[PDB]
């Protein structure tokens, strides 16, 4: 049946996977050992002893990020060999993780992917978590999925990844990795969920009242969205939507696979005590520019495709009531060649909440996946800051010292100039 | 004798047919175990039309369920009348079409058509004298709008004389849940015009409006929409399974409202639809049914017969009444609304009456109408289809299946031809 | 709001709850109203600000809930209401 | 057979129709469930003029309750006979006219006339042979004085032959609750003169005077005035509803009543107005009934008939009497008040008798008079309207609706011509 | 169903809304939590667990004024996001609230009403309070009416405001704010109800015997007046009057939309014990120049229109008699073109009384909305005061330093001058 395997790359993917596989196990009721005191058959597989093992591979070139998971509360839940570590990391260098350090453990990771794929009968797709910033999350993530394309030509590979924020930044040589990572996500990727950390900070400070949030709070929200897309896979629904159908109704041309995610209602129970939360209300929250997960203005770019993922105590009629208003809104724009740009998804069970978490439980919820042309301006922002560092050849000697030919720095930039000009073509209306 | 096979395709078709077999089992008094606990003898005389006989007085449905995604099979199995079916008749694939028309029609459909045809052939040869087949599907999917057209083409050459019936679901412009929906429809309707005796355009949006306005439902679900469809298609065969004041079947009608082979597109209706508040008032009477026969808020279609001319009208009645007023409400409604009926066909309306009323109800009927207004739906789709095809948007998915580019052009040409002669017959 | 949910509805914090080491822990004289009042409540590390007013039971708050007593279309369409007249008592 | 459908426009006409349906439900013995508990066969021999049959022996009024404000329908349902009405029959908008005639006639009325028309066509096509429609409304509001005239014109074009009466309430200058009331009356009277078979002018001030003096009620609510008006319509249609020694109906009254098509405005009268001194018995005769009838105190108009010439007079009697003394009294008043009647029309009085008495009583009588007195009201309305209109006061509300300035001019021209030919018909001379 | 949305501007609006919404809560039965232990539907909106959030926005530019309400008794009743605050105020500078500080929070207010307008089905009118003295209450109040007019083109907006008192004043630079605010209340409003505190100062002392009243004692009178306007909408009455109805019979020309309110009876419990009250007495007091809450004598002018809102145990018979007496009085005059200058309204529910308040419980009341030409002379003292400020250029550098060009000061004075001459055209 439907199965998805986790190929979480990087420290960010390991931390998110810690948050995700927590939210996964309490969603079904899996004890920390891994015993139920077949909806799990998308994410867990049985053994001879009646134990459910996650379909995940946590891979890093530094041991400590995985070592704490080995000493975490879920040490015995996981299969130890799926926790793959490395002696030395790329140290925020794209060239180190791609040509020098990545190739040492390519065979071990791919063989693990083969064994987990051999466990499944019908594989729907792969979900991959990494970042554009870290060397492990950028260079090594690029090579494995270049090889995964030729190993599995038809199998789907979604790409949820972390975007360098427009203002705040953790590292300095991040944009060199980002410019050198974005080529792989073009010719070898089916959909991209590039999000920046800075967007989570604002919604956590406004909606959830958290004036002092940390990555546990950011990662819970990410896991909920991933819980939302796979909810129709895990459970029944009036309109159950798998990965393939919503894959088709976002991608007009093979080059454009960059939708924007949005979740609602994300509201602290202090606000939710006296607040009416209805279906017509929450979809308006999905359309909020301040609630967008990517730091761009929705009004700058018109919409080509939208995905609606309702979940909980919802009915089609108020969904029909909700959508009919959204079309009668002037300043919200749509492309001329898409008169109908929605994909309605309805599920039964409301989302679960973790103890010690942030989100107030709501009987209903909605996830929004919007492909708009406003996102391309964020790449342009990346293109400027890469220009004023490459002109005087800053930090180039590190990548060259690894064995990388400096012309690829030029070609990767021309990829985005051609990529952004294609987003402009969609914006032109005949 | 007169048997019908209930071929079932797609999640829309699988759910709609599942609610059917619950409804018609109740009319014949069949438990979810399968036996007969009905009281009247006439409740069990013609059950061989839809049901094959099984041991212990059991009646397995004559239905075969097709879907690329095996997830929906678990849902209908877990339903109320789930174990009633024969799992030898579920034929399902492992990978879905993903709402892609080209994937179903060529790529993945070719591997599953053989097993579906084998089950259909087994059911076709099981009964001595078939009346025909019956398909329920949606035009906005990948399975029902996909291989369902392929199954039609194979069956038509296999059984040409036999009448086939399809209660297709047409996507709505106002409410749409698929972006590639105009692409699937425009390539599926071309299969419909070539090989179809009779088609019905049921629109989910008008299901929404009736639930909002007629039934005044606060929270109607999808089961309510199918239960209404469960009433509508049951009435077209009530004259078949049951004797009537004036008997009828599928063939006696299907000959009558098809003036030319190209036009088999109609708007179904259902008589006694009211909300609970309206039930206290009103009088049980056939004139109220006639007011509901041609009722504004009655029919299922997404189009309005103010804007066209009624070519033909049919009205099959359920229950025991007197014959007279039925033919007079017939006659007067022709006289006053004269412009809305075509002039080249005298007596545009046809009627049939079945003696047995529906379960729990004293009076019912079904409306069958051919009007020029169904052309409103087609030119809407071309407005959506041409805009998407002008920039070759969403084309690589279909093009990746190995199909050409000219198939889009000939499909729209046939519809542009179809609406041209359809418009011509309006101005005649 | 007290009747909402069998576990007690979420409440303003207390000086027994302030325990030792949280950021809203300071010397001098301490009254519950100081931590209750939003103007001089002290925010915590990665936690939502506590409620100044008592908030309902955590199990169910709900934006809006209604199931509808329409009756269901199978019942409505089968059992179309035949007129029923009440047999009034003798006068 | 002979069926009447009732349009119920505005809040005033809404309450008017409510109380009318109550009183004739009492007349025909209909419980508020909608069944029958009465005793006589003449009580249900001819109900179906105003009622429609429903399963289980239920009867529903043939009414359409139309308003631009859904507040009044809640009060209608909260009223006693609230559930007797058909749920689909009420037609209401969401935004009111705000007592603006242009808003009611053009701006918001176009959004509701379609549903009003299709409901009313359903009701008309339900019955076999329709006699005419009855519309209840006032001339001082925004909805009844507004889109009601649009309904009038539409159903005039649709059914020309079926008769049309309007139980219209006309605003009074002495007591008025609306400042734009002359504007509404001016723009409504032009519609009324062009499209109406007959008009009954009801004056709320006259009703208040009647309840003050003839009835001496300490606390007149609107229920008492509405009960009087409902008794007036009941006396109009009782000859149709029940057999009499001399039968008549609305067409009988109208054809004999209307001398020229321009003039169709009539003053009603209702005879047994008894206060507590006269609550002793009904031991009275046609003399006493006629003396109570012909006094202008008992009239419910806004215009003294002694100041003009009685063109025509009609009287319908409810109960069983002998026609001899009735004819003697009519000839008596005709010979007595020689100047108050027109000379060119001998025998100015039309008489009718319905044997069935009204419920709760055993003698009653109603009167419909066309006199020259009604010209006093149009001129006074014109005096208010001219002062309103000369300085363009309160005109921006109308002009913002998109209408031109010539409409008021042609309306006042129509009324000036109407009162001019009315004065000519007063001062007809020679032979 | 009917709805009125509250946009209280300034410190005056916060404290008035404190008095209003408290009186509103007791009027329906709303506990301070916000739960009933649909007349309330015009002011409250239902929420999840059965709470009724007041349909109001509280906005200001100095944080502390709203902060007391956030710590008040109704803290959980209101929505914290409905409470809109600001870091810095205008400090009696019209330019600061119009061009420098308001523009930071222009968008925030428009997002809160976006929440509210989604809750409403049909909104009947827009209720706004502010003052003509304070900077935030004048300049920021001016720009929101600019944006509300283009957002809500057809909607009704009323203007409850505090007119700065003729003799006493809580500010010096207030007439500059007052003069520059007339352009908005002339072109961006439908009805304006300027009331000065000084006249309410006299009425509270003269009739209610309270020698030392506070700001809350004036505010309860204001809330009672607004309660009288909406009492027709909240509950049934013999003559229920909507906002659109009395707006129609109040405004003879689009420029003249400044009626004067009047409430009666306003008497202490000790005084009302010996004074039996009837309809004839209560209206007579409403035309007493001593009871006008605007420092102008209507006996010096002429009435054009008077709206008349009864409340309590009133009978239309006493209504007609009371109007009859008033029309027969040379002291009460009217314009020549308005023979009938009344708009009669009757309600059933009597006004309620707040615990710890001032007004005694009276079975009947009377509200009057008199549009006279005597309000014009109240402006005539403002231009005189404004002229002797502006001729020698006092306090101008504060406004110019914000970025406002000095030519608008002459224009706004010329605007107010044109309003006075237009009042004379009515007087002829
Ligand atoms: N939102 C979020 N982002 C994280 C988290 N941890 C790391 N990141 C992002 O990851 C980027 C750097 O990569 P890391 O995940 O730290 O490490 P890596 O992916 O293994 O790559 P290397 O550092 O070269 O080993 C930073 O810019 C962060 O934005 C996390 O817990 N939450
Ligand atoms: N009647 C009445 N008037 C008030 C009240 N509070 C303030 N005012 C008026 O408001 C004017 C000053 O403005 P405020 O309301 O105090 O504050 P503001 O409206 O935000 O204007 P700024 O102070 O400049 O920010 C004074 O001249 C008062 O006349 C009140 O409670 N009742
Ligand atoms: N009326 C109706 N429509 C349905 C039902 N189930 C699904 N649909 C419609 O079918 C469309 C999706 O069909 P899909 O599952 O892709 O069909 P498939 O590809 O043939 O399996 C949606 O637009 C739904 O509106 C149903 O039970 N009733
Ligand atoms: N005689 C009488 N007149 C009434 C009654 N109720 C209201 N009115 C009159 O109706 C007028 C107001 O009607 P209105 O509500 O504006 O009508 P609408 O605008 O058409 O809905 C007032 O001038 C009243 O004199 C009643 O019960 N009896
Ligand atoms: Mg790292
Ligand atoms: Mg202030």
């Amino acid at each position: 049946m439907r199965e998805c395997i986790s190929i979480h790359v990087g420290q960010a993917g390991v931390q998110i996977g810690n948050a995700c596989w927590e939210l996964y196990c309490l969603e079904h009721g899996i004890q920390p050992d891994g015993q139920m005191p077949d909806s799990f058959n998308t994410f867990f597989s049985e053994t001879g002893a009646g134990k459910h093992v996650p379909r995940a591979v946590f891979v890093d070139l530094e041991p400590t990020v995985v070592d704490e998971v080995r000493t975490g509360t879920y040490r015995q839940l996981f299969h130890p060999e799926q926790l793959i570590t490395g002696k030395e990391d790329a140290a925020n260098n794209y060239a180190r993780g791609h040509y020098t350090i990545g190739k040492e453990i390519v065979d071990l990771v791919l063989d693990r992917i083969r064994k987990l794929a051999d466990l499944c009968t019908g594989l729907q797709g792969f979900l991959i978590f990494h970042s554009f910033g870290g060397g492990t999350g950028s260079g090594f993530a690029s090579l494995l999925m270049e090889r995964l394309s030729v190993d599995y030509g038809k199998k789907s590979k979604l790409e949820f990844a972390i975007y360098p924020a427009p203002q705040v930044s953790t590292a300095v040589v991040e944009p060199y990795n980002s410019i050198l990572t974005t080529h792989t996500t073009l010719e070898h990727s089916d959909c991209a969920f590039m999000v920046d950390n800075e967007a989570i900070y604002d919604i956590c400070r406004r909606n959830l009242d958290i004036e002092r949030p940390t990555y546990t709070n950011l990662n819970r929200l990410i896991g909920q969205i991933v819980s939302s897309i796979t909810a129709s896979l895990r459970f029944d629904g009036a309109l159950n939507v798998d990965l393939t159908e919503f894959q088709t109704n976002l991608v007009p041309y093979p080059r454009i696979h960059f939708p924007l995610a949005t979740y609602a209602p994300v509201i602290s129970a202090e606000k939710a005590y006296h607040e009416q939360l209805s279906v017509a209300e929450i979809t308006n929250a999905c359309f909020e520019p301040a609630n967008q997960m990517v730091k761009c203005d929705p009004r700058h770019g018109k919409y080509m495709a939208c995905c609606m993922l309702y979940r909980g105590d919802v009915v089609p009629k108020d969904v029909n009531a909700a959508i009919a208003t959204i079309k009668t809104k002037r300043t919200i724009q749509f492309v001329d060649w898409c008169p109908t740009g929605f994909k309605v998804g309805i599920n039964y069970q409301p989302p679960t909440v973790v103890p010690g978490g942030d989100l107030a439980k709501v009987q209903r919820a909605v996830c929004m996946l919007s492909n708009t042309t406003a996102i391309a301006e964020a790449w342009a922002r990346l293109d400027h800051k890469f220009d004023l560092m490459y002109a005087k050849r800053a930090f180039v000697h590190w990548y060259v010292g690894e064995g990388m030919e400096e012309g690829e720095f030029s070609e990767a930039r021309e990829d985005l100039a051609a990529l952004e000009k294609d987003y402009e073509e969609v914006g032109v209306d005949s | 004798m007169r048997e019908i096979v209930h071929l079932q395709a797609g999640q829309c078709g699988n759910q709609i047919g599942a609610k059917f077999w619950e409804v018609i089992s109740d009319e014949h008094g069949i438990d979810p175990t399968g036996t007969y606990h009905g009281d009247s003898d006439l409740q069990l005389e013609r059950i061989n039309v839809y049901y094959n006989e099984a041991t212990g007085g059991k009646y397995v449905p004559r239905a075969v369920l097709v879907d690329l995604e095996p997830g929906t099979m678990d849902s209908v199995r877990s339903g109320p009348f789930g174990q009633i079916f024969r799992p030898d008749n579920f034929v399902f694939g492992q990978s879905g079409a993903g709402n892609n028309w080209a994937k179903g029609h060529y790529t993945e459909g070719a591997e599953l058509v053989d097993s579906v045809l084998d089950v259909v052939r087994k059911e076709a040869e099981s009964c001595d004298c078939l009346q025909g087949f019956q398909l329920t599907h949606s035009l906005g999917g990948g399975t029902g709008s996909g291989m369902g057209t392929l199954l039609i083409s194979k069956i038509r050459e296999e059984y040409p004389d036999r009448i086939m019936n399809t209660f297709s679901v047409v996507p709505s412009p106002k409410v749409s849940d698929t972006v590639v929906e105009p692409y699937n429809a425009t390539l599926s309707v071309h299969q419909l015009v070539e090989n179809t005796d009779e088609t019905y355009c049921i629109d989910n949006e008008a299901l929404y409006d009736i639930c909002f306005r007629t039934l005044k439902l606060t929270t109607p679900t999808y089961g309510d929409l199918n239960h209404l469809v469960s009433a509508t298609m049951s009435g077209v065969t009530t004259c078949l399974r049951f004797p009537g004041q004036l008997n009828a079947d599928l063939r006696k009608l299907a000959v009558n409202m098809v003036p030319f082979p190209r036009l088999h597109f109609f708007m179904p209706g259902f008589a006694p639809l009211t909300s609970r508040g309206s039930q206290q008032y009103r009088a049980l009477t056939v004139p109220e049914l006639t007011q509901q026969m041609f009722d504004a808020k009655n029919m299922m279609a997404a189009c309005d017969p103010r804007h066209g001319r009624y070519l033909t009208v049919a009205a099959v009645f359920r229950g025991r009444m007197s014959m007279k007023e039925v033919d007079e409400q017939m006659l007067n409604v022709q006289n006053k609304n004269s412009s809305y009926f075509v002039e080249w066909i005298p007596n545009n309306v046809k009627t049939a009456v079945c003696d047995i009323p529906p379960r729990g109800l004293k009076m019912s009927a079904t409306f069958i109408g051919n009007s020029t207004a169904i052309q409103e739906l087609f030119k809407r789709i071309s407005e959506q289809f041409t805009a998407m095809f002008r920039r070759k948007a969403f084309l690589h998915w279909y093009t990746g299946e190995g199909m050409d580019e000219m198939e889009f052009t000939e499909a729209e040409s046939n519809m542009n031809d179809l609406v041209s002669e359809y418009q011509q017959y309006q101005d005649a | 709001t007290v009747s909402q949910i069998c576990p007690p509805p979420r409440r303003p914090l207390t000086v027994v709850d302030i325990r030792t080491g949280m950021e809203n822990e300071r010397l001098g004289v301490v009254r519950d109203s100081m931590f209750q009042n939003p103007l001089i409540v002290k925010a915590e590390l990665g936690k939502p600000r506590e409620r100044s007013c008592s908030l309902p039971g955590i199990n169910f708050n709900y934006g809006l809930y209604i199931r509808g007593l329409d009756g269901g279309v199978p019942e409505a369409i089968g059992h179309w209401n035949v007129f029923k007249q009440q047999p009034t008592c003798p006068h």
